[PDB]
């Protein structure tokens, strides 16, 4: 099914000639378009007041990464790799060997912030929750450098932002 | 005539910032001078504000405080300066502030949030968190040739 | 809100006013506190050529009335 | 000798903010002939040029309607305007306002 | 005393200018739904001195100039000629009272055009001229209409005199009688000063050269656009004189000027922009016809309606 | 014949499209796009990944209409695999391709306006596109590349009041098309830019490839929901 | 006193300069279009004294928002070397970061800060537009650190 958007016959009456000739003559259409802007100059803007006022933002949203632990403190990651072999971009770099105690580790754990396309597979792939892009936005740096996070960079990550990544979990987890 | 009205609200903003001073303080520190309930304030002095008759996304706001982890920050104030308990509510990820439904304590999370560190001695450096693989052999002290 | 764009208007405002306001006020100083007298043509400018002597200081401006007759 | 002292500083001004203009920025240091142009815009000065000296003659008629000859000022008004349309009509019907090509 | 007048007349125009730009960012921006400056300074108020000085700190342009002399004379004719245009305006009394001051206006601002020329020589680079010639053919093509249309109405007012302008319209306004000339008239001051919908040299300036100070040559066009409103107030909105309170008159007659003035920043934020043979049609095919037309008319009308002006 | 190809002889750098006119006059006589100043060899990157790894590769592409990307390379998968994906994934996926509808024709139209002087247009509907991206936000976390819609069906389902939300926003969209047609449609100058520019037949557009707008603007009635549905 | 005379005018071009920060956009591919959401109503980048639509020949800083080709190195490098100083470089998303998502690509230039010297990096594919106005905020403090004049006054 269609229709057509511009398949109209112009009445050629006196009346409707006269309509059209006011209307060149007089510019009416362009008038009325003056009183559309005028309409929003009056209206509130939709601004809002960044940095005292941020835009909204759901708790599955996609940011920087961190590296989370158990209740215990004990590290969730256990060297699997799964996250490292699904990652699009290959912003991540994993070396592990046995811990001191025997337990299952990372030795490296790197993400280069700047080959990353922030996709989110990394936590899809992980069993245990240990990567995760959380909810922060605001780290831009100056170097470049800075952007090249290492294992120590992102526990430091998880430590500073566990309070609300455990609470963002807590409202998604059962859409997982 | 809601003219006198809507200026009565404008009067009642100088007070509602305790006087003159304070609601000239607002409005050169956050170019803004309504008026909101206050939700709460962090241990760094941020002080969170809500106003639900504003339209979504003016409704919640943040007065930042004036020092943070010993900064000036009178005038630079930065969005990271928000800590991650109360950045849940602010972004509207949440209903809850954390004066309501506080976070779930831990012994590992950082007691003292910190704002970006990007340009301050304090930033981060990268560097290769592995071990030495191959050991070069070290020739003996004692000459023998 | 839309009545934040006046302070910017009120001050284009003042900005305009002054040049009107100074120079209306400028022309009364200099003019014995009347409106600057206009002479577009020989005949104006002859009746105040004229006034200058008759005001007997120099100033076209200094009328002299019946006290003088 | 108001409106040369008016004149002299209109432009003073503007000589001086366009020097320091020319050199407040110095105080920092930072670190063949035939113009390939149409030929329809000669022809649009060529035609401004006529009409403005058209316009010339016209710019008397104010002081022109105070005479008692009102009758031979008003049809000399009218002929010069006429004629003056009538050069636009020659231009439009001969394609010489057109800027396709 | 009258160089007291002088600067007391500059200077303001100069703050004008600058205050300008803040209204025309802060009303564009709430008819586009958002606010404009509100940070520097208490509701932006500051943001005109920020970009003064950012501007005047700025490196030059690197570009090497094909014409050192004539590289300092655009900006420095434009500017001028800019603030010559106020001298004779009477707000309500004149700095300089011009028996024939339509005429001095309408001779000065046909000089301004050198500025676009020249800058066009000095700029060494065949597209950067090919730019200024373009800009210059549609600002005389409007010049036409222009002083048209100012004779049209002078046969009602019976002189060049600006002031008598005011006593012209002492019972009425000439936007009456006159408004279909006013609408011309205000639609060329859109174009005569490169104003949307006729700024073709910034639209077309796009894809898909020595430059002088841009601030320079900002304030001299927007002294100009304020200079082009003032002036059309006082042709077709005329302000009643009390010759013993005249800053009466200065009030209203400056409201008139800022509404009309506003209207220039109302019309760009509502329309797209004319293709550059489209606006030249609009002139001499449109304008032009109407103009002439209506300059008959009105050579006629105050003839058979026995209502001819006073030559002072 | 004047010339336009950015180089020595022409101080002036070109962008993301190098377009090579010779004009005469003003009348332009050859035009002659230069592209590739965005290829980045995805179709050879994708070679090196995996199915799933290559599906953010084409949010990339129309970037102003990532699900549809999704969509197209998902049916591909789908097709080949032999499986299908179940119901409330493909009502969630055309839910979601008319949502990226509205987001491309709302950058298309107010751009193109933009492009030509009408700036204002563009203000008021681009605050409809940042509400239209808080919906791919909260379905995905993100508010541009979702890589949402995957091949089996989607990746998540909707958060409980989402879809209360798009209807809020559904049910005054019409309002805010109706003041971008008052500011165009009858506008003479906007007509003035557009009427009887770039005429193309029915048999060039076909001949030459075109697709979508570019046949239907001719009058040609094809449309592949219609003739050939998915989903 | 000469020490507190520069340390004043340093504080006023310092602060006339991020007052208004001229930005000329490289929309080289998505990030652009979350430039522009930076532009549009709700975050206003006008508001901060950040003009939409600057030209080259008057821009303060560029903004690289896009995958940099090699194709379209050189245009990059040529506009860089117009800008009139003082210029600064925001460097925005992973492509321009870094290369991104195309990094191993032939035809990528893996980071503009191989063809232009960058002072802020905005990480994200893409940033969000709140994002990038959080990256110019932060070039406007750098900028406000600046001490050009009390650095002279000290040769
Ligand atoms: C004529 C000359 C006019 C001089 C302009 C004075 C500038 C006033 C000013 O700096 O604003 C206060 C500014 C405001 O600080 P701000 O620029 O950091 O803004 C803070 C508020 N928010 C968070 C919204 C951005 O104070 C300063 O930062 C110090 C600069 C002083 C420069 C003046 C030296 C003289
Ligand atoms: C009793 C005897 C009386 C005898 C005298 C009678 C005379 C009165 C009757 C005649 C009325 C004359 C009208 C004069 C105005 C000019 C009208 C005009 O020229 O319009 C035509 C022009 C082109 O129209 P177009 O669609 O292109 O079609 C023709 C092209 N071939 O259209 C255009 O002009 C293009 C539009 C340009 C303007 C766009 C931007 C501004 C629009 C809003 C401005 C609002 C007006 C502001 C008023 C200012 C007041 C100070
Ligand atoms: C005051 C600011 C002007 C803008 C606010 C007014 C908006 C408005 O009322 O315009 C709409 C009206 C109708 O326009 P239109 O439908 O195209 O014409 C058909 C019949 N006239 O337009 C009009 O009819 C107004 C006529 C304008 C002509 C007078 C200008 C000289
Ligand atoms: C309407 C008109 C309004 C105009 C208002 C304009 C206001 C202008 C305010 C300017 C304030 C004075 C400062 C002038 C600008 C200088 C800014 C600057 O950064 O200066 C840096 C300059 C370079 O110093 P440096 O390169 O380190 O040392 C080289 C010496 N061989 O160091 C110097 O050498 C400076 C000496
Ligand atoms: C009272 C009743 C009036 C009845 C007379 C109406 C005349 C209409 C003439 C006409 O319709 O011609 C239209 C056409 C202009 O349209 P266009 O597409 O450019 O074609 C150019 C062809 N030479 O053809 C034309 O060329 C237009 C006519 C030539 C241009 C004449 C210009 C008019 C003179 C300007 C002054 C206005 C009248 C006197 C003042
Ligand atoms: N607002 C505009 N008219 N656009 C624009 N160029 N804005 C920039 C503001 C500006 C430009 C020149 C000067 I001198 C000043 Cl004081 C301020
Ligand atoms: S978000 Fe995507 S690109 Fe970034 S590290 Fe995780 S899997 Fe790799
Ligand atoms: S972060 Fe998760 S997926 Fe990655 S190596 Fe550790 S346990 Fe495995
Ligand atoms: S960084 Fe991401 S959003 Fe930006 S251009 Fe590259 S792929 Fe697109």
């Amino acid at each position: 099914t269609y229709k057509y958007v511009n398949l109209r016959e112009p009445s050629m009456d006196m009346k409707s000639v006269t309509d059209r000739a006011a209307q060149t003559l007089l510019w009416t259409e362009l008038i009325r378009g003056l009183g559309m802007t005028l309409s929003y100059l009056f209206r509130e803007p939709a601004t809002i007041n960044y940095p005292f006022e941020k835009g909204p933002l759901s708790p599955r949203f996609r940011g920087e990464h961190a590296l989370r632990r158990y209740p215990s403190g004990e590290e969730r990651c256990i060297a699997c790799k799964l996250c490292e072999a699904v990652c699009p971009a290959q912003a991540i770099t994993i070396e592990a060997e046995p811990r001191a105690d025997g337990s299952r580790r990372t030795t490296r754990y790197d993400i280069d912030m700047t080959k990353c396309i922030y996709c989110g597979f990394c936590q899809e792939a992980c069993p245990v929750d240990a990567i995760v892009e959380g909810p922060n936005f605001e780290f831009s740096t100056e170097t470049h450098e800075e952007l090249l996070y290492n294992k120590e960079k992102l526990l430091n990550n998880g430590d500073k932002w566990e309070a609300e990544i455990a609470a963002n979990i807590q409202a998604d987890y059962l859409y997982r | 005539m809601e003219l006198l009205q809507v200026l009565k609200r404008g009067l009642q903003q100088v007070s509602g910032h305790g006087g003159l001073r304070g609601y000239l303080r607002v409005l050169f520190r956050a170019n803004d001078v309504r008026v909101g309930t206050l939700v709460g304030e962090d241990k760094y002095g941020n002080k969170y504000y809500e106003d639900n008759k504003q339209f979504f996304g003016r409704h919640r706001w943040v007065i930042y405080t004036t020092e943070m982890n010993g900064k000036n920050t009178f005038w630079d104030v930065d969005g990271s300066m928000v800590p991650p308990e109360w950045h849940r509510w602010l972004h509207c990820m949440t209903d809850d502030p954390p004066t309501v439904k506080p976070p779930t304590a831990r012994k590992f999370i950082w007691t003292n949030h910190k704002f970006n560190l990007s340009g301050t001695p304090q930033q981060y450096v990268p560097y290769s968190t592995t071990r030495k693989k191959i050991q070069e052999w070290v020739p003996p002290s004692t000459p023998y040739k | 809100m839309w009545f934040e764009v006046l302070p910017g208007i009120a001050v284009m405002g003042v900005c305009l006013f002054i040049p009107g306001m100074a120079t209306a006020r400028i022309h009364r100083f200099s003019n014995g506190g009347k409106e600057k007298r206009v002479a577009h043509y020989p005949y104006q400018w002859y009746l105040m050529e004229r006034d200058r002597r008759v005001s007997g200081v120099n100033r076209s401006y200094v009328s002299k009335g019946l006290e003088n007759i | 000798m108001n409106l040369m002292l008016a004149l002299l500083t209109n432009f003073t001004l503007a000589t001086l903010l366009v020097i320091i203009a020319f050199w407040l920025p110095q105080l920092n240091v930072y670190s063949s002939a035939r113009l390939p142009f149409s030929m329809k815009f000669f022809l649009v000065a060529i035609t401004f040029l006529l009409f403005d000296l058209e316009i010339a003659l016209l710019l008397p008629l104010p002081w022109a309607s105070q005479t008692a000859n009102l009758n031979t000022m008003l049809t000399m008004a009218l002929f010069l305007i006429i004629l003056l349309a009538v050069s636009l009509a020659y231009e439009w019907t001969q394609k010489g306002l057109e800027w396709t090509e | 005393m009258f160089m007291i007048n002088i600067l007391m007349l500059i200077i303001p125009i100069l703050l004008a200018v600058a205050f300008l730009t803040l209204v025309e960012r802060k009303v564009l921006g709430y008819m586009q739904l958002r606010k404009g400056p509100n940070v520097v300074g208490p509701y932006g108020l500051l943001q005109p001195i920020a970009d003064a000085i950012k501007l005047f700190i700025k490196e030059p342009l690197r570009p090497a100039t094909s014409s050192a002399s004539m590289f300092i004379l655009a900006p420095i004719m434009a500017l001028g000629l800019a603030l010559t245009m106020w001298i004779p305006l009477p707000m309500p009394y004149p700095l300089i009272n011009m028996n024939l001051g339509v005429l001095f206006m309408l001779a000065m601002s046909s000089l301004a055009v050198y500025s676009i020329l020249w800058s066009g020589w000095a700029s060494n680079s065949k597209y950067a001229l090919i730019g200024a010639l373009r800009a210059v053919a549609q600002t005389i093509s409007y010049e036409v209409t222009l002083a048209i249309i100012l004779l049209s109405v002078l046969l009602m007012s019976g002189s060049f005199t600006l002031s008598t302008l005011i006593t012209t319209q002492e019972q009425m306004w000439l936007i009456l009688p006159a408004w279909p000339l006013a609408m011309m008239w205000f639609i060329s001051t859109l174009a005569e000063t490169n104003r949307a919908p006729f700024d073709l040299t910034e639209g077309e300036s796009e894809l898909v050269y020595a430059a002088g100070p841009f601030a320079l040559f900002f304030m001299a066009e927007y002294a100009n656009i304020i200079m082009m409103n003032i002036f059309t107030a006082i042709l077709f909105l005329g302000t009643s004189h009390n010759p013993h309170m005249p800053e009466l008159y200065t009030i209203n007659f400056t409201i008139k000027s800022l509404l009309l003035t506003m209207s220039f920043l109302w019309i760009r934020a509502s329309y797209p922009r004319f293709r550059y043979d489209q606006l030249m049609h609009l002139l001499w095919k449109n304008f032009l016809p109407l103009t002439l037309a209506l300059c008959m008319w009105h050579v006629s009308l105050p003839i058979l309606t026995s209502g001819i002006p006073p030559q002072t | 014949n004047l010339t336009l190809n950015f180089g020595p002889q022409h101080p002036a750098a070109h962008g993301v499209l190098r377009l090579v006119m010779e004009l005469s006059g003003e009348m332009v006589r050859k035009c002659d796009p230069h592209i590739g100043l965005l290829h980045r060899g995805t179709e050879k990157l994708i070679e090196y990944k995996t199915y799933l790894q290559a599906l953010p590769y084409f949010d990339r592409l129309d970037y102003v209409s990532m699900m549809c990307n999704e969509q197209a390379y998902s049916l591909a998968v789908e097709k080949l695999l032999n499986i299908r994906p179940p119901p409330r994934a493909q009502w969630i996926r055309v839910l979601f391709g008319e949502i990226t509808r509205l987001l491309n024709h709302i950058m298309a139209v107010t751009t193109h306006a933009l492009d030509i002087g009408a700036m204002t247009p563009f203000f008021w509907m681009f605050e409809e596109r940042e509400k239209m991206f808080e919906f791919y936000e909260r379905v995905s976390g993100a508010r541009m590349h979702a890589a949402y819609v995957r091949p089996g069906g989607v990746h998540q389902d909707l958060p409980l009041g989402l879809m209360d939300d798009i209807y809020e926003f559904s049910k005054n969209f019409s309002l805010r098309i109706d003041e971008l047609e008052e500011m165009l449609t009858n506008n003479r100058i906007w007509r003035n830019r557009t009427v009887d520019i770039g005429i193309v037949t029915a048999e060039d557009a076909l001949n030459y490839g075109f697709s979508g707008v570019m046949l239907r603007g001719s009058g040609i009635q094809w449309d592949l929901r219609k003739t050939q549905p998915y989903d | 006193r000469g020490e507190y005379v520069v340390a004043k005018l340093d504080d006023l071009i310092n602060w006339a300069r991020r007052s208004s920060l001229w930005p000329m956009t490289f929309g080289l591919a998505c990030c652009a279009v979350e430039m522009m959401h930076m532009a549009a109503p709700r975050y206003d980048m006008d508001r901060f004294g950040v003009v939409f639509r600057a030209s080259p020949r008057q821009s303060d800083v560029m903004i690289v928002a896009g995958t940099l080709t090699n194709k379209m190195a050189p245009a990059l490098r040529k506009v860089y070397d117009q800008m009139p100083e003082p210029r600064y470089v925001v460097s925005m998303g992973s492509c321009a970061n870094g290369g991104g998502y195309y990094h191993y690509s032939y035809s990528v230039v893996r980071g503009c800060d191989r063809i232009v010297p960058v002072d802020i990096y905005v990480p994200g594919c893409p940033p969000t537009a709140e994002a990038l106005l959080y990256g110019i905020l932060q070039l406007q403090k750098k900028i406000k650190r600046e001490k050009r004049l009390r650095i002279w006054y000290r040769r």
